[PDB]
């Protein structure tokens, strides 16, 4: 019984080795990670420059929202207005990149609703997530507490949204 | 010739965020400790299989063997089966 | 949690090479060395972070080869220095 | 007028953001390059682990058939004849291109049986576009399935050994 | 003094993998060239406004303002509108 | 690839012809100079610094012997003084 107790040897070792893999992995993709956050920095002042420059195209960000092959379709003639008031679009990774993220929307004098924003939040740390959105100040967007709407927003538009514009 | 691993030992204080640097003094010198806490708490746990009158060591072979001398009941606790 | 089975399992095989263990045996064994390294580790890295003076370790040595050799005597320079080290460090 | 001056600046700036989105582009390149750049440096910590590993399996008789067996999707995927042939199934390799960018092989690697010739079923997918290109089933004298997956022609198999079992296939076997 | 955009320069040059460093008087010298170089066809091509009696400068403008000046032939080639 | 070179084509017309504008193919043809001037400039130094062998001391050389040589806070504001004289010889 020299291979009885030598096939035992065998299976532990091999866990070993899927215990040390497990930790190789998590520093590789540990360091994955510090590769994004650096990034985010980065992006911020010029993101930040883009949103600035932006106040200065009149349509923008609702021309770019409609021209959109998915995210077009959706808006109705009484948000298409509303959105004429639509300055900015405002996308963020929080600090810590692997939590979350929001989605704000900014706007400016409109009488039907007082509200200056309609942000739409994650957190996620990845088989339990979650969303807290701004509730709507209907004055004097079927969204708000798999989602595809908001992987759209942050992935394909916030990107580069003068694709659609044009 | 250590019987335990210092290379995984190593890892391990890495891994563990214990310190983010290791001269390879520490995992020979911890791996060599893990060794002789594990050599006395066989040299003991073995003989209570031989009491008890056995070859084949088990949870009530441990108990005694710690429990009956001072300083392995202090390290480790009461061992409950 | 981790495995030193494969140690504890052979550590056995030279105190008392005439018994087995079980496996709530070896996996109480295997909880013993995780417990001592966990209460070890913790106190070296309380006793690492209090003594903080700067310290030259094999990392360094490495990159001031590195640094201060040529480029293909460099390469040997830490092959060789890396060997010296791997020996019997696993 | 006033109104001269917002038609010019609506021309510079609608530019300027033409630039930001071209110099946006670029710095998601270098990031994305990064990130590879540490996929690279770990497939090569990695490769070291995965052979000792090989190693370790040749000791286990049937190791990766019992694990390729006890996964759900790659399980039953087989038949009868499969499993005999499954019996020379001595190891398996799923290794990436150096540059992990480009792709991956998944090489079936086997012993002596009178069931076909070659001692390794090769099947790599070259990346930049997607292209497949496989080992020919080189059936034995006597006439002879997850082995129509060797075609040289999107592919749930690899996403499964490559992403599950190779990655870790001791869960399954047991 | 320089209209053209040093940094945006310097990244052309990095990300572009010509060099994998690039030392900062580099895309200094070479915005200032890129500029010279703009400031001699537009020169040319904005009298090219004044013999045809025009003053928006059209894809023509420029074209005539090439051939007539003998080395801006050869460098940017034969011009088509 | 093409890059955008036109806000500063603009601010070189309004130097020596102030009182003259540009058609919109006839800026996208000054542009499709200076992209076609680039490649042939970037390129071709490409092939100079591939040719020389001989190592360049630049700033990140600089940089990274300040943390070396000098300590700790002395080191961090070094840092931002050199870093801050680079970036304005740049701007």
């Amino acid at each position: 019984e020299q291979i009885d107790a030598e096939l035992v040897l065998s299976i532990e070792k091999l866990q070993e080795i899927q215990d040390d893999l497990e930790k190789i992995n998590e520093k590789a993709s540990d360091e994955v990670l510090e590769v994004e956050q650096k990034y985010n920095v980065i992006r911020k002042p010029v993101y930040d420059k883009r949103n600035e420059v932006i106040q200065s195209i009149p349509g923008f960000w609702m021309t770019a929202f409609l021209s959109h092959p998915a995210l077009g379709d959706l808006l109705t003639e009484e948000d298409q207005k509303i959105f004429k008031y639509l300055n900015s679009l405002e996308v963020e990774d929080a600090k810590d990149v692997k939590s979350g993220y929001s989605i704000t929307f900014h706007f400016t004098s409109n009488p039907f609703f007082e509200d200056a924003k309609l942000t739409k939040t994650f957190t996620f740390l990845e088989g339990t997530t979650k969303i807290t959105a701004t509730p709507i100040k209907w004055k004097e967007f079927t969204w708000f507490t798999h989602d595809e709407v908001a992987d759209i927003i942050k992935e394909d538009l916030w990107s580069n949204p003068l694709t659609y514009f044009n | 010739g250590l019987q335990f691993p210092v290379g995984r030992i190593a890892r391990f204080l890495k891994a563990g965020k214990y310190a983010e640097r290791v001269g390879a003094g520490a995992p020979v010198y911890l791996a060599a400790v893990l060794e002789y806490l594990a050599a006395e708490v066989l040299e003991l746990a073995g003989n209570a299989a031989r009491d008890n009158k056995k070859t084949r060591i088990v949870p009530r072979h441990i108990q005694l063997a710690v429990r009956n001398d001072e300083e392995l009941s202090k390290l480790l606790g009461d061992v409950t089966i | 949690v981790e495995t030193y089975k494969i140690y504890i399992f052979k550590v056995l095989k030279q105190v008392h090479p005439d018994i087995g263990i079980s496996s709530k045996a070896m996996g109480i064994m295997n909880s013993f060395i995780n417990d001592i390294f966990e209460k070890l580790a913790q106190e070296s890295s309380k006793l690492a972070r209090y003594n903080k003076k700067p310290t030259i370790t094999s990392r360094e040595i490495q990159t001031a080869v590195r640094l201060v050799l040529p480029g293909e005597l460099a390469k040997h320079a830490v092959s060789e220095g890396t060997k010296a080290v791997t020996k019997f460090t696993s």
